[PDB]
RNA sequence: GGCCGGGAACUCAAAGGAGACUGCCAGUGAUAAACUGGAGGAAGGUGGGGAUGACGUCAAGUCAUCAUGGCCCUUACGACCAGGGCUACACACGUGCUACAAUGGCGCAUACAAAGAGAAGCGACCUCGCGAGAGCAAGCGGACCUCAUAAAGUGCGUCGUAGUCCGGAUUGGAGUCUGCAACUCGACUCCAUGAAGUCGGAAUCGCUAGUAAUCGUGGAUCAGAAUGCCACGGUGAAUACGU
RNA sequence: AGAACCUUACCUGGUCUUGACAUCCACGGAAGUUUUCAGAGAUGAGAAUGUGCCUUCGGGAACCGUGAGACAGGUGCUGCAU
């Protein structure tokens, strides 16, 4: 059946459905090369299907929302990793040693009082 | 500048006082505080003593001032160099 | 602020509420593109003769406890100092110190 | 036709009390409801200078959280509507009924 | 090429080549090229003398170069001779359109004059 | 340095609000001005009646004012003839039907508004400030308070240089947000100027949160 | 710094060659967070370099890195009323870092048309053992071989 | 066209819980506290960030938020009005913004946000205007409608190292909007103008990771008037041997 | 957390003196509305219109104006009295 994963990265959420199939990848009613023009974003999408050596063995149906290009691609990678763990569950050790089971908890630090940015203090003059 | 769909602006007290002046041939200066009023072609030939903050500067109206406010010819700030 | 300044703000609010409707229709027939030019012109003259303090643009939002013309908030009707004081005393419902 | 009740409050606990009270009322009387949907709460933030003079980097950050809960009644019988606007809800709760 | 009274740079594309006229910028040049029916990417050196002639002929309805310098001088001279606020700012070399002179009036006032 | 207000930092944790109505943006400033007006009137009217907190609720086309006081007998009056006239003046000041409920505090030496008000009235009646602060502190520690701090500031005893003096017994854990610290303040208007009184009373930590 | 020890941040190998070395070189060349345009600059420069050199991209980039990589740098130390430049052997990760920053700074100081052409010329000159980055290595090694006595004593 | 019947799985929303405690394991230690490493786990040792500021110091700031002792004025130091000033300008400094360009300028096409606001308000769609904007007017007190097709990016083309197709100051003319009123002294638009500037002396500032750098977006104040402030996402580094 | 007027505390000039903002006393008018002239406006002189609510049959409440003095007012000074 359809093995499901949720991935999240920054502001992006990715719903990933895994079906044993030919090797198709569809993200938001578009292919991987149509949706992600960034070749490093395509690389991190194909990253969990490289150590498992199942690049052309599953059909990937992905709906993603929020965030930008690399955030969406990282959320898609986390969703592929989760759904692969739902589908097999022995890939847990290899995906953990690669570091894809971990949700990257790095969010945008808030803009604070008295700083121009999250940490950027304005220019200081003793006199 | 003010929109053309709303016309030009002139203060009534001045408009009525310059209609009276151009009707009676008044040659005394038109004393006013209304620096925001646009010069119309019926002030031509009259002198208008427009306020600037502390005295009324008299400006004689020529053909070239039509479409300008009264306050452009009364300088408010006094400056005579620094050193 | 001064009692004279609070009285000025009250008188401007009262004059705006008194002359709100006729200035609105005066501005409507000034900005109407189908109106005649003499009508628009006489309406400009009538807007001029209408009192200046009756114009809603002349109101300065003051704190309703002190009269402060700076640091206003429209939600609480108060200056920032009285907003902080009433927020700490808990007289403003739902307002607490935020962190995220 | 259907009864739409929107519930607004500053605190979530008494708005849960009010929404549980009206769904019990409409489940006690002859009607059925469509569970209370928790709709996104509005966090209106304020930043206020805390010094009476100068000190611009000294500020308090305030927030009002306006919780909203929506409850549906798909079949308004002749007594549940009268019980709805006869029911007494909490003091800091706004209840809007649309027909 | 010699359009109006000055020399147009031959090595550049028509649009920019035409912007080299006092009175013609980018959109006025575009309008000139679009009314002449010549691409803006073609170099002026790679187009015929009839195209040069009609480029001259429809540059000629835009008051430009020395006539525009005469009109601009006449407007500024009318302000200065009239003696309004804009006239006194033009006479004293100060900013005319309400900018600050406590700092940063350097374009109108020239380089810095130490006391 | 400067300390945060211990009631405002605990609002929504262990301390409830003094105003519990809902309004939109359209009615918020009007409701806050009405609440300020009725609280100012009730404070000026019952300055001699030992009022600690005036809680205002505004339900649908009504206002309910709960007066937590230490002397509800003189607050209510003879056959409630006074609280009826209070309800009348509160109604024609808020501009809406009013109901006034009277809550009685049982320990007036454990509520920080009444303690600071008693210290202020003693300072206007020219008792020694050390004696007033030590009495208030000893009354609270004897009647149960898990702690009290009393701070009194500004021209103490008519001195030309203002001082801040404070006494504290027991725990006053001001950084513990779950700690039920009741804090209030008063101002004595003496002939040498204003003397500010701050009172913190710790009544034990609250486990459970706002539901308790 | 003083107390804490820094864990190493994982960088992703580049998508064309799988090289963390070229990933660092992109990031070193990156500006204002534009890694795409940075990757396009290194990819076009590596393509023209590889066409020009003959061997592969990672072999020619590695032989350029072996020609700017320093082995000894001079640290500044104040001894009394004078300064000693004291020679110190450097770690391999700093060798790579210093080499890639000197390549990026030399190709930024060059005067070709595009950054990819500047970088390709700098990598070709580095493979041919000349240019600004190799001269910076020779100046650093000249200062170290001049002041080797100070390091001698320091040990 | 989630467009429709539908479904409650998913995203998400907002309530309640669970989870992280040096809890387990192995070394070091003084049979201790604790340290280091490992497993498991989404997160590991304070997981990240905020709120939270001890006794006191500087007779620090505020009598112009407010309150207040004292002093001073009371046909004036109080009050009202019109106009002006707070916007001046030989100069000096602080804090920003935009640049000096090719990691870019421009033109066409196209992808991906997060937070927020709205009734004397946000104002679609259609028509007109080169544009600012105008007319008609739907929806929305809002997970609905509107503000509001995000930009950097990507793809194609062009410019070819020049004070330039860089830059956008200044100025002339023509306008739009708001407001009684845009001269002093508003913002914006169009057309023309096209200033300095080619990376900055001594010196000096910020920042250890989703940070710096940059790229847009929203809010308060507000009739109008942000390069300021407050907040929000997108891309996203380098470096820390060491005291 | 936003000076074109307003804000505004400053200047010039024109104006008011129990006062712009209150409470208290006495007298007279319900308030409110429309409109003319002069003045830069403040303001002053008018014209026309309206006479409402509750008692009680004597007057009240709201509001306006006049007159007197208790005062009102002060973003005036001292943050080194607070
Ligand atoms: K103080
Ligand atoms: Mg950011
Ligand atoms: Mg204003
Ligand atoms: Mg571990
Ligand atoms: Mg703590
Ligand atoms: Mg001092
Ligand atoms: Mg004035
Ligand atoms: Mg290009
Ligand atoms: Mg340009
Ligand atoms: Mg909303
Ligand atoms: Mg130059
Ligand atoms: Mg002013
Ligand atoms: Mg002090």
């Amino acid at each position: 059946n359809q093995y499901y994963g949720t991935g999240r990265r920054k502001s992006s959420a990715a719903r990933v459905f895994i079906k044993p199939g030919n090797g198709k990848i569809v993200i938001n009613q578009r292919s991987l090369e149509q949706y992600f023009g960034r070749e490093t974003a395509r690389m991190v999408v194909r990253q969990p299907l490289e150590l498992v050596d199942m690049v052309e063995k599953l059909d990937l149906y992905i709906t993603v929302k929020g965030g930008g290009i690399s955030g969406q691609a990282g959320a898609i990678r986390h969703g592929i990793t989760r759904a692969l763990m739902e589908y097999d569950e022995s890939l847990r050790s290899e995906l953990r040693k690669a570091g894809f089971v971990t949700r990257d908890a790095r969010q945008v630090e808030r803009k604070k009082v008295g700083l121009r940015k999250a940490r950027r203090r304005p220019q200081f003059s003793k006199r | 500048p003010r929109s053309l769909k709303k016309g030009p602006f002139i203060d009534l007290h001045l408009l009525k006082k310059v209609e009276k002046a151009v009707e009676s041939g008044d040659k005394k200066p038109l004393r006013t505080w209304s620096r925001r009023s646009t010069i119309f072609p019926n002030m031509i030939g009259l002198t208008i003593a427009v306020h600037n903050g502390r005295q009324h500067v008299p400006v004689f109206v020529t053909d070239e001032m039509v479409g300008h406010k009264l306050g452009e010819f009364a300088p408010t700030r006094t400056y005579r160099g620094h050193a | 602020a001064k009692q004279s300044m609070k009285a000025r703000e009250v008188k401007r609010v009262a004059l705006a509420d008194k002359y709100f409707a006729k200035r609105a229709e005066l501005k409507a027939i000034i900005s109407d593109v189908n109106a005649s030019d003499e009508d628009r012109w006489n309406a400009v003259l009538k807007l001029q003769t209408l009192p200046r303090d009756s114009s809603p643009s002349r109101q300065r939002n003051r704190c309703r406890q002190t009269g402060r013309p700076h640091g206003f908030l429209r939600k609480f009707g108060l200056s920032r100092i009285k907003v902080r004081e009433a927020a700490m005393r808990g007289e403003i419902p739902g307002l607490k110190k935020a962190s995220w | 036709q259907r009864i739409r009740i929107r519930l607004k409050a500053f605190d979530h606990r008494l708005i849960d009390q009010a929404t549980a009270e009206i769904v019990e009322t409409a489940k006690r009387t002859g009607a059925q409801v469509r569970g209370p949907i928790p709709l996104p709460t509005r966090k209106e933030r304020f930043t206020v200078l805390i010094s009476p003079h100068v000190n611009k980097d000294a500020r308090d950050q305030y927030e009002i959280r306006t919780h909203l809960r929506l409850v549906d009644i798909v079949e308004p019988t002749e007594k549940t509507v009268d019980a709805l606007m006869r029911l007494d809800l909490a003091a800091g709760v706004d209840v809007q009924i649309s027909l | 090429a010699r359009i109006a009274g000055i020399n147009i740079p031959d090595h550049k594309h028509a649009v920019i080549a035409l912007t080299s006229i006092y009175g013609v910028g980018k959109t006025r040049s575009k309008a000139i090229l679009a009314a002449a029916g010549i691409a803006e990417d073609v170099k002026i050196s790679e187009l015929s003398e009839g195209q040069i002639d009609t480029l001259r002929d429809e540059v000629a309805k835009f008051v430009v170069e020395g006539d525009l310098r005469r009109e601009i001088s006449m407007s500024i001279k009318r302000l200065m001779d009239l003696g309004c606020y804009r006239g006194l700012r033009h006479r004293r070399g100060l900013p005319v359109r309400g900018q600050r002179t406590k700092t940063n009036a350097r374009t109108r006032k020239g380089p810095r004059k130490p006391i | 340095g400067q300390k945060v207000h211990p009631n405002g930092i605990r609002l929504g944790i262990v301390k409830p609000w003094n105003s519990t109505w809902f309004a939109n943006t359209k009615e918020f400033a009007d409701n806050l001005d009405s609440d300020f007006k009725v609280r100012q009137y009730l404070t000026k009217e019952l300055a001699k009646a030992s009022v600690s907190r005036i809680v205002i609720e505004r339900p649908a086309k009504s206002i309910r004012v709960t007066i937590h006081t230490a002397r509800p007998g003189i607050v209510i009056g003879k056959k409630g003839e006074d609280v009826e006239k209070l309800r009348k003046v509160v109604a024609d000041i808020a501009g809406v039907p009013a109901q006034i409920n009277i809550a009685e505090v049982r320990k007036p030496e454990l509520d920080a508004k009444l303690v600071a008000d008693s210290i202020t009235s003693q300072l206007e009646r020219r008792v020694m400030f050390r004696r007033a602060m030590k009495r208030a502190v000893q009354n609270a520690m004897r009647l149960g308070a898990k702690g009290i701090k009393v701070e009194v500031s500004g021209r103490l005893g008519g001195a030309e240089i203002a001082r801040t003096e404070w006494y504290r017994e027991g725990r006053v854990p001001l950084h513990t947000l779950r700690a039920d610290i009741d804090y209030n303040t008063s101002e004595a208007h003496t002939t040498y100027g204003v003397i500010g009184v701050k009172v913190w009373i710790f009544k034990g930590e609250i486990l459970g949160g706002m539901a308790a | 710094p003083r107390r804490r020890v820094i864990g190493q941040r994982k960088i992703l190998p580049d998508p064309k060659f799988g090289s963390e070395l070229l990933a660092k070189f992109v990031n070193i060349l990156m500006v204002d967070g534009k890694k795409s345009t940075a990757e396009s600059i290194v990819y076009s420069a590596l393509e023209t370099l590889a066409q020009r050199s003959g061997k592969s991209e990672l072999e020619a980039f590695e032989v350029a890195l072996e020609n700017v990589r320093p082995t000894v740098e001079v640290k500044s130390r104040r001894v009394g009323g004078s300064t000693y430049q004291v020679p110190v052997e450097v770690r391999p990760v700093r060798r790579n870092a210093l080499a890639m920053r000197w390549i990026v700074e030399a190709a930024r100081k060059r005067g070709d048309k595009s950054m990819a052409l500047r970088l390709a010329n700098e990598l070709s000159d580095a493979a041919e053992n000349k240019g600004t980055a190799v001269k910076k290595r020779e100046d650093v090694h000249r200062m170290a071989e001049a002041n080797k006595a100070f390091a001698h004593y320091r040990w």
